[PDB]
RNA sequence: ACUUAAGCAGUGGAGCAUGUUAUUUAAUUCGAUAAUCCACGACUAACCUUACCAUAUUUUGAAUAUUAUAAUAAUUAU
RNA sequence: CCAUAUAUAUAAUUUUAAUUAUAUAUAAUUUUAUAUUAUUUAUUAAUAUAAAGAAAGGAAUUAAGACAAAUCAUAAUGAUCCUUAUAAUAUGGGUAAUAGACGUGCUAUAAUAAAAUGAUAAUAAAAUUAUAUAAAAUAUAUUUAAUUAUAUUUAAUUAAUAAUAUAAAACAUUUUAAUUUUUAAUAUAUUUUUUUAUUAUAAUAUGAAUUAUAAUCUGAAAUUCGAUUAUAUGAAAAAA
């Protein structure tokens, strides 16, 4: 208060220059919490677990001699061949 | 014709729906899409550059599509897709999370005491 | 106070993990959970046809160290000395293969060392999850 | 934006058409910002179910297309 | 013996917020109805959420398997 | 098993809150000695008195019936139904419309009660900060400053370390319509921030809904339909 303020100014100008922080004494708007802010794409990415998983699709290639069952197909087709021999399958999807 | 977004997204490794493949789209387009949305943001909003450039910078944001809009990211659940009552400190709904907080599928948790 | 007369209650839990970072914790978890889908589902081995075992096995556990990664499992089963049955190739698969042995993918999948660790029960009635997915059948 | 110093929120419309050939611009985009250029001109909004057919005056300046296309009905 | 009767502490006529109901609506997403009373989940609905309405718009689509043509590699041999 | 009280260990008391932190362990369902009254009469209860006590609370933990369920959003499997549609994507709208009706809460209707102020800063706990938090400072509302809200700029901290954050009521002084119980001019006083004497002197300075202007915050976007600030408004609300 009692100390000028051109001294307060002219230290707050070279300190800033120092620490590598930008002076903006007119207030304008310039924006630079866009540049400074931190991004938050990868880890908004990787919400659902990474993409990259052994399934059991590729099994097969991977073990040839092991025969693998997956049973949740097998009762899923087990399912359609006895909804096939009733007739009640889905019917045949319009081709273009 | 083979998928129903514009670009092609790897499906997620666990439960599927289709809002979980609508917020995964959503999801992967953001990151891809943050930095020209950031920098767009900053050109429309410093006040130093010309108004014309602001205008333009505005425009174009207006322009994108939705599957890049931070905003429209919503948190939903991963063993059963439910988008409210989610937790983020494991990012499953309350009925999910009680499940695996009593089987003990989270690490560390506990029941009260 | 003594590791003979009590359980860890690390143990209580499937995952067993710590990080720092509590997103790759969430992302642990996660992984846990669809690789221990997936064990389940590699369970089941048939010989052409009429020869299907059903290996039961109770849930993983997960035990996450700094530099490593143990998946622990119990599972059943059931001139054996010049020949290899399904379930000696399917351990072999996980732990011995040369080439594409299955804790090699996934050590790619979590980024760090894995092993695999499965240890055979002679009878169903010395595991709850083993049992219950054995009358299950 | 809303906030003076952001200005208007412009979108892109087809307006040289209209500026030339005398044609309604049928729009969806209700968030627009009524320009003083656009004065004058032929405007159809969409409300949700048809496209309200509106004139822009000079009071219609700074609000937005949308105030004046009602999405429901007043009983 | 729930619950009641008593004693105490309150709250309780208005405005708003937030629900349900009725009515309207293009939709006002979903909830009850065998006569006391009760359709009533919100850890945040501008877009997303969303499930409803209008208009366009996609058609093996999210997966598993089959049978085929194109590039990529690995081998043997183009 | 918590909580409580203690003991040992650990911390080179600058990660300091050693009044603390978390591991192990102990302790209680309190133990006793009498008096009186009851007693199945003592080797028993009701009390009361005395003595040693820190010791006074709490949760969880099982089956059997019976009813209710589809936001049974507490799921699975099956049955049936759609397969250019009851599946899928995009733009906008709606879920906020109001004659009404009833629940739930917030703010009020004034003096055992509201407002302003109170810097070597009266006094906490439990939390949260890598998909953050935002200190101090400068500038504008705005006015010597303060307060409050934004703007500029990111200091530390990714944490017993720095920030969110100087907790508020409490307490002290002052003011407060209705109230001629007040203020004002002259005098007056051993009530002086005050007393006396003569003249003068139903909604308020409670309430903040609603409405208007102009700005601001988030976001790409605040019209339907968000929050915030200032300047005008100032409704209903009194009795039972
Ligand atoms: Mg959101
Ligand atoms: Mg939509
Ligand atoms: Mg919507
Ligand atoms: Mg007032």
């Amino acid at each position: 208060m009692n100390v000028p303020k051109a001294r307060l100014l002219k230290v707050a100008e070279l300190s800033a220059k120092i620490f590598d922080q930008n002076f903006n004494p007119s207030g304008i708007r310039t924006g630079s919490k866009i540049l400074n802010e931190r991004l938050k794409g990868p880890s908004v990415a990787s919400y659902y677990g990474n993409p990259d998983i052994l399934k059991f699709r590729h099994l097969k290639t991977l073990y040839p001699d092991i025969e693998f069952v997956d049973l949740e197909e097998q009762y899923r087709l087990s399912m359609v061949e006895a909804k096939k021999r009733r007739g009640k399958g889905a019917p045949k999807k319009m081709k273009k | 014709g083979n998928f129903r977004f514009p670009i092609k997204t790897k499906l997620p490794p666990g439960f599927i729906n289709a809002r979980i493949l609508r917020d995964n789209f959503k999801r992967q387009q953001f990151k891809e899409n943050e930095i020209l949305v950031k920098s767009l943001k900053f050109i429309a909003r410093n006040m130093n550059l010309p108004t014309k450039l602001r205008l333009e910078a505005q425009l174009k944001l207006n322009a994108l599509p939705n599957y890049m809009r931070s905003t429209q990211i919503k948190n939903r659940c991963v063993d059963s897709g439910h988008a409210r009552f989610v937790l983020s400190d494991f990012r499953l709904c309350r009925y999910q999370f009680r499940e695996n907080a009593l089987k003990g599928n989270l690490p560390g948790v506990k029941k009260g005491i | 106070n003594n590791k003979l007369q009590h359980l860890n209650n690390m143990n209580n839990w499937n995952t067993q993990i710590y990080n720092y970072n509590k997103n790759m914790e969430i992302m642990n978890t996660m992984n846990d959970k669809l690789i221990n889908k997936l064990l389940y589902k590699m369970m089941t081995l048939k010989l052409n046809n009429m020869n299907i075992n059903k290996i039961i096995m109770s849930k993983t556990i997960n035990q996450h160290s700094l530099n490593k990664l143990n998946i622990k499992f119990y599972y059943y089963n059931n001139n054996n000395n010049y020949y290899m049955n399904m379930m000696n190739k399917l351990m072999n698969i996980m732990n011995n293969n040369m080439n594409n042995n299955l804790c090699n993918i996934l050590s790619y999948y979590y980024k760090k060392k894995v092993t695999i660790e499965p240890i055979k029960l002679s009878y169903i009635y010395l595991n709850s999850d083993i049992f219950s997915k054995y009358i299950s059948l | 934006s809303r906030s003076v110093w952001k200005g208007p929120n412009i979108v892109p419309l087809p307006i040289r058409e209209a500026m030339t050939k005398g044609t309604p611009i049928r729009t969806n985009a209700r968030a627009a910002t009524i320009l003083p250029q656009f004065v004058g001109l032929k405007f159809q909004i969409h409300n949700g179910k048809e496209y309200v057919p509106i004139e822009i005056s000079e009071d219609m300046v700074g609000h937005k297309l949308g105030e004046f296309a009602p999405t429901r009905k007043r009983f």
